[PDB]
RNA sequence: GCAGUCAAGCGUUCAUAGCGACAUUGCUUUUUGAUUCUUCGAUGUCGGCUCUUCCUAUCAUACCGAAGCAGAAUUCGGUAA
RNA sequence: UUCAUCUAGACAGCCGGACGGUGGCCAUGGAAGUCGGAAUCCGCUAAGGAGUGUGUAACAACUCACCGGCCGAAUGAACUA
């Protein structure tokens, strides 16, 4: 078999002699094995097939408003188009967390019975000059795999978000010690990069650096999402 | 042929209770979300569609017509 | 968080005549084994570092030929690009390219080999479990504690094969990830080594 | 791997993908956790969901990788062949984007995993295996197009044929209509179109035949129309790479009639056209046709036309009946026979 | 040693009084070729304003218009405005008197891109400068702009036809987003000539040599105002050798801009082959330009780069940093020893050819710039745009 | 996950007060299958002989369905412990 | 429950038409409604899309949406419980 075998098969012997009369009461008892397939099919396989005929009806409402539509009948430049993309901080009151969440506790001996090490359990930003302090000596331990370079934020305007560095962080509410400590937790506003979004003003010289406001757990899952304020 | 095993649909007084205060503080968080017409008129198929706004505008042409004198 | 004019309030504007002042000793600094780096002070790398490059970044055909055009019973495409023009030429090409192909052929021909041992159906042995005692999880954990804990690394090699216990793939890393630990060596026993190669080894890592 | 690939799995389409795999860690992991259990247990089951996930996709990916015949530096003849056939540029670049894909499921997987061994609740945990498992689902679903593609790359590459590059072969080629696969189906067992219509094949056909104990492939190209070497087909050029890789006798075929649709001015233009890919081929012509016009009556512009045709090195114009298959059998003894001359006169070295 | 395209003209340094009017967003703007005054601008709107940059002060606003007007590029003579607009249809205009000439230019199908004109030593003295209008639709109509009625249409493009230029051999220059040049002439009456297959994504900002002096209409380094129209064209062809002749011929140089990298100058005239490989670019670049004296050739992008390369081949000579975004539309001076550029962002950043340096910067409005100009003494520009604000430059 | 567009339909009738499914749009490092010689703190102890049974969320074995499934070999799916 | 059609014959069925200007124009080896892009005209009509699909390498051929002949009474659609 070299090159579409098959079909060079079908145009010269054919097809099975009933190859028409099984196809087409296959589709007209499609019909009837719809409904005994949705009232069978226990057990997330009814879930699934839900889901997928709410899919289809969709679909299918789509198109057909788009059809009948059909039958019913900004200005950007030349160098530009055919191309496609009070002073209230966006989130006040956000909930508490208590001083025994974000902050675990490490007993140390083998007879566990002199503590007095802590670990931060939220996302942290840490710095630039890190170096993890002596083991003696170090009474809060930020562990290396919560911690995070870079935040992920968006724009009001341009409609647009980026992936910029994280340089310092400014205000963490609920806490000073946490924010001295740099610890993520939602609501909190971190001064990040801002050099891609390349904004000056009159005379306007340029800036590389703003506020923004972060607007999700970074536990709930790993990354940062925070939104500037222009 | 093989049957497999059943769900019970017995009690369990821990779970009839938990259905209990789960039902009433979702009625009160019901009552949070409280403290924060075109009315159908006439059915059709009805027979008598005649008389029946033929008796509304006999009432009409006085409800209209006592306010002025 | 308390209503402010910061926040809104921009914070680190910076400015042309900035640019042009730092943008100027990346071509300069003065920077030898004689003098490590301590601080940053921090400044705008987006905009004060990339150099230039003259190497024609990959073009790109997605936005152009999507899918269905290049293969698939659309195939809205027939004629090839660039459409090869001089049958000379282009048989110049093609007989080079198989008898290039022949000079592969003869490189994988001369130093393998493998396929006869594979026409035998023998096979080599497992490696043993043993070399495999430096590549530990349990390990290489305790390597990045003392890369996070400590303020500057000693890379210690052996004067005898430096450049084959080296194998570095970690300061790749390090430099990347902390670069404010310079990576001192230390070429340890040195005597089984003369003096000469003591000099030798050392002349051009240093 | 070489010689007609067919050894490619399946390139399920990235819903497909996002099933299988998913409801795979579904089936085949422990589904039951309790909010009671010791928080290593339920880091473990998290853990152990989100590794399994991964290498799910991968070994879906790695597979693919592994499979696929790797266009660039297999040999001129079959990179050009997918060239012309797969869009070389599309095809390196699809395969590119599985591979990143495949290189970012895994540092989902091993970012999140280091993650969870740090979760603190079910629910921290619970919350961390849909974000993994999230964020995987839509780098497959970015997979939408390349599959695709894939898909019928697949299903078209391993029906391809396989000619070895470099055994006994005959190539056969000319204008549209005028008996290439006439010839081929005459003289070795194949199953290629007759019916008279221009394209009769839009490929390249294959057929073995024995001669002297030993085997000898003929190759049935679909041809060339006049296409001066600018707008061409994936039609044309694959006729193109074959004469030129190929190194072998070929039969240029023409005729003198009412079929075979063009001038046959035309057709000895298209001879000097493609002497330039006669180069080391020894090409016999064939004189076809020859049942009913008795062709020696051919006018004295032919007989120059034939004259030029005997500029060659190694030429033979020869009249075969092709359906008269007491001549074809001639006709193909004769032009491997003056083949095997000079292809002994290199294997002699 | 090397020419000057002799003239002084200093570096430019002052935002005039910003100036407000219709307050919709500008795109582009047009100034009279021969006195330094005067800016026309189609805004995003219908109508489309005329205003003087000397007395600052709305110059008989050209409005009667019913749908977008796109871009607007003016005669050779001052006497006509043809103004792109992005219906199918066209209205033609005269400053000095701003009212309805005519009525619609009927025929097209989507926006009018680019606008182009005779060169000027070459036709009568005394005449009318045709044009070959483009499309969106791949369509080039040419109008003898009295009878603004086309005979021909010639088709080599299908995809947007969006360059639009006439070179002074007679020949002619379109440009479309097929991502192939094809260039025709007038003998042709419905025929292509050149066609030249580069690139393997789309063609933007076709560049002309030629550009300055032959969309200036013949006047000096000072900008005067001649009378006769044999000794204009005079003035035409003269100024031409002036600036054309750097190898002693005015072989018209062509350098289009791609989306690829490949950056691509060209010599269609005695050749079918590029050859200038000058890339280096690492994002879109869409703005080119010829140095008034041709001795250049600028390319600005979208990844904050500015690059002036060799003039004679299209070699390397200097890239500029100091940017934050794109860099969309570059006008050159009359001292050819400076240039201006606007940015994505407010600035539009000023810079240094003559020492190859960044001369200061300039910003001011709000919002983004989109048009950059040059007054025909050397002097002026006019930036209106997506700001709403036509604010105005000096020395 | 975050920031939006939708907009099915719902909302003293309220689309333009409001909501709001399925869809969708944005990077989290790049486009030519390049490498991967980059593994990052488990606060609580783990891992193994003999032996029995149960679950199915099936790896093999049985029987079927759809796949360019020619043959061969698989891929996916159904009943199935 | 809110909507229409219907003996100036409703629904389901058979049977018949489903046409000329016009292989509409581009693109090409062929693309005659049915690989592909751009609108969608008029004519005479009862209707008939510059065509819903199966189909041919290219038309044919079948079909639908749309009309009419036969029959002779409800049927259609969308929501709420
Ligand atoms: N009578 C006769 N007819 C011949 C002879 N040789 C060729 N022909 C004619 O050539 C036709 C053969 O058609 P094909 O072999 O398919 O030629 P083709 O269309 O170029 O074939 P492909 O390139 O594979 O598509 C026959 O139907 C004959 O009409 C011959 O020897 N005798
Ligand atoms: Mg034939």
């Amino acid at each position: 078999p070299q090159n579409d075998y098959i079909e060079r098969h079908i145009k010269q012997h054919g097809k099975r002699l009933d190859h028409e009369e099984r196809k087409r009461k296959r589709e007209a008892r499609e019909s009837h094995k719809i409904s005994e397939r949705a009232q069978k099919l226990t057990g997330w396989k009814g879930k699934q097939f839900a889901k997928k005929r709410y899919a289809e009806k969709v679909s299918m409402r789509k198109k057909i408003k788009a059809h009948e539509q059909s039958k019913v009948k900004d200005a950007l430049p030349t160098y530009l188009l055919d191309r496609e993309q009070k002073f209230s901080v966006p989130l006040p009151k956000v909930r508490g967390i208590s001083e025994e969440e974000m902050f675990k506790v490490i007993k140390t001996g083998k007879s566990r019975s002199k503590s007095w090490k802590r670990m931060i359990t939220k996302h942290t930003f840490v710095g630039e000059g890190f170096t993890r302090r002596p083991v003696k000596m170090e009474r809060i331990i930020r562990p290396s795999a919560l911690r995070q370079k870079k935040a992920n934020v968006t724009h009001p305007e341009l409609g647009v978000t980026v992936f910029l560095p994280i340089l310092a962080v400014k205000k963490n509410p609920q806490s000073p010690m946490y924010t001295q400590l740099g610890v993520l937790t939602k609501g909190t506003i971190i001064e990040v990069n801002v050099s891609e979004l390349g904004m000056v003003t009159a005379g306007g010289k340029v800036v590389w650096g703003k506020y923004a406001q972060v607007t999700n757990e970074p536990d709930r899952d790993g990354c940062v999402n925070a939104v500037l304020l222009v | 042929m093989r049957v497999r095993k059943r769900q019970s649909r017995r009690t369990s007084t821990k779970l009839k209770e938990g259905i209990k205060k789960k039902a009433s503080a979702h009625r009160k968080k019901e009552k949070k979300m409280a403290k924060k017409k075109k009315d159908p008129g006439i059915p059709s198929n009805f027979p008598y569609k005649a008389k029946i706004l033929e008796e509304i505008e006999a009432k009409k042409m006085k409800d209209l017509e006592e306010r002025e004198l | 968080v308390q209503p402010d004019r910061r926040w809104f309030g921009n914070t680190r504007v910076i400015s042309q005549d900035a640019l042009q002042h730092f943008r100027s000793a990346l071509g300069e600094t003065q920077k030898d084994t004689y003098q490590v780096l301590l601080r940053r002070n921090k400044l705008p790398m987006s905009l004060l570092e990339e150099k230039d490059a003259d190497e024609s970044p990959k073009a790109r055909i997605l936005d152009t030929e999507s899918y269905a055009d290049a293969f698939g019973p659309k195939a809205q495409r027939k004629r090839p690009r660039l459409a090869a023009s001089n049958l000379e030429d282009l048989v110049k090409a093609t007989n080079e390219d198989i008898t290039k192909y022949e000079e592969k052929q003869v490189l994988d021909a001369t130093l393998g080999g493998n396929q006869e041992d594979k026409e035998n159906g023998w096979t080599s042995a497992a490696k043993e479990a043993i070399f495999s005692k430096g590549q530990s999880k349990r390990i290489w954990n305790e390597l990045y504690k003392v890369i996070d804990s400590s303020d500057v690394v000693i890379h210690v090699l052996d004067a005898r094969d430096p450049l084959g216990t080296r194998c570095k793939s970690v300061e790749e890393y390090m430099k990347k990830e902390t670069p404010h630990k310079h990576l001192i060596y230390v070429l340890n026993k040195c005597d089984l080594v003369p003096t000469w190669v003591a000099a030798a080894w050392v002349k051009h890592l240093s | 791997m070489q010689l007609s690939w067919k050894d490619i799995p399946t390139v399920a389409p990235a819903n497909d993908l996002l099933d299988i795999v998913l409801n795979r860690t579904q089936r085949k992991t422990p589904t039951v956790i309790r909010p009671g259990f010791k928080i290593t247990r339920i880091r473990a089951f998290y853990m152990r969901k989100v590794k399994y996930t991964g290498e799910g996709f991968v070994e879906k990916f790695e597979d693919i990788l592994k499979g696929f015949p790797n266009i660039n530096d297999v040999h001129p003849f079959h990179r050009d062949l997918m060239d012309t056939l797969y869009e070389k540029n599309h095809y390196k670049i699809s395969l590119a984007a599985i591979s990143r894909a495949k290189s970012l499921v895994e540092q989902v997987a091993r970012d999140y995993v280091r993650l969870l061994k740090f979760g603190q609740s079910l629910f921290q945990c619970k919350q961390l295996k849909r974000a993994a498992l999230g964020r995987m689902a839509t780098i497959v679903k970015k997979l939408r197009d390349p599959l695709a593609y894939l898909e019928q790359v697949r299903q078209h590459i391993g029906r391809l044929p396989s000619i070895d590059p470099n055994t006994r072969t005959l190539l056969i080629c000319g204008y549209p209509n005028v008996g290439k696969s006439s010839f081929l189906r005459c003289i070795t067992k194949s199953d290629v179109d007759v019916q008279p219509y221009a394209f009769t094949t839009k490929s390249l056909y294959v057929g073995h035949f024995d001669y002297k104990y030993l085997r000898f492939q003929a190759i049935d190209t679909p041809g060339i129309l006049d296409r001066p070497t600018e707008e061409m087909n994936n039609i044309e050029m694959q006729s193109i790479y074959a004469i030129a890789h190929l190194r072998s006798c070929v039969l240029y075929f023409m005729d003198l009639s009412e079929q075979c649709g063009f001038t046959i001015e035309a057709q000895v233009k298209l001879f000097h056209s493609i002497k330039p890919l006669f180069a080391n081929k020894s090409v016999m012509v064939v004189i076809n046709k020859t049942d009913i016009i008795r062709p020696e009556d051919l006018d004295e512009e032919r007989a120059q036309l034939l004259e030029s045709v005997k500029e060659v090195p190694g030429v033979e114009i020869m009249t075969s009946s092709c359906q008269l298959e007491e001549n074809v059998m001639e006709v193909r003894n004769k032009a491997c026979e003056k083949l095997l001359a000079s292809r002994i006169e290199n294997k002699l070295k | 040693y090397t020419p000057r395209a002799v003239f002084k003209v200093k570096p430019v340094t002052r935002s005039s009084s910003a100036i407000a009017g219709h307050g919709s967003t500008i795109l582009c703007s047009a100034f009279a070729p021969h006195t330094s005054s005067r800016m026309v601008t189609g805004a995003g709107d219908n109508t489309a304003r005329i205003w003087d940059c000397d007395t600052q002060t709305p110059m008989h606003t050209l409005k009667g218009h019913y749908n977008w007007v796109l871009c607007v590029s003016w005669s050779p003579d001052g006497e006509v405005i043809a103004t792109g607009s992005m219906d199918n249809t066209i209205r033609l205009w005269d400053p000095k008197s701003g009212q309805c000439l005519g009525d619609a230019l009927r025929g097209h199908s989507k926006w009018i891109t680019s606008l182009s004109w005779e060169p000027i030593h070459l036709v009568k003295p005394g005449s009318k400068p045709r044009l070959a209008s483009s499309s969106k639709d791949g369509t080039i109509k040419i109008w003898d702009t009295v009878s603004r009625v086309c005979q021909y249409t010639m088709s080599g493009h299908t995809n947007s036809v969006s360059c639009v230029k006439w070179g002074g051999q007679g020949l002619l220059y379109s440009g479309s987003h097929d991502r192939t040049v094809r260039v025709w002439d007038i003998n042709s009456q419905g025929r292509c000539i050149n066609i030249l297959k580069s690139h393997a994504h789309w063609v933007n900002h076709l560049s002309l040599s030629t550009d300055y002096a032959l969309r200036i209409g013949a006047f000096d380094h000072t900008g005067k105002k001649p009378s006769t129209p044999e000794e204009a064209q005079k003035k035409a062809l003269e100024n031409y050798e002036k600036i054309c002749k750097k190898n002693g011929n005015s072989e018209e140089m062509m350098v289009t801009a791609s989306d690829d990298y490949t950056m691509f100058l060209w010599n269609p005239l005695k050749s079918t082959k590029p050859i200038a490989r000058m890339t280096g670019h690492q994002k879109l670049v869409n703005h080119v330009a010829f140095s008034p004296d041709g001795r250049y050739i600028v390319s600005a992008s979208f990844d904050n780069s500015i690059k002036l390369w060799d003039g004679r081949d299209g070699k390397f000579i200097s890239t500029f940093r100091g940017h934050v975004a794109s860099v969309y539309q570059v006008a050159w001076s009359s001292d050819c020893r400076l240039l201006v550029s606007c940015s994505k962002d407010t600035t539009l950043k000023v810079w240094d050819v003559r020492t190859r340096k960044l001369s200061v910067d300039l910003p001011g409005h709000k919002d983004e710039v989109y048009t950059v100009d040059w007054s025909v003494d050397g002097k002026r520009v006019c930036s209106g745009g997506k700001d709403k604000m036509v604010r105005l430059w000096t020395h």
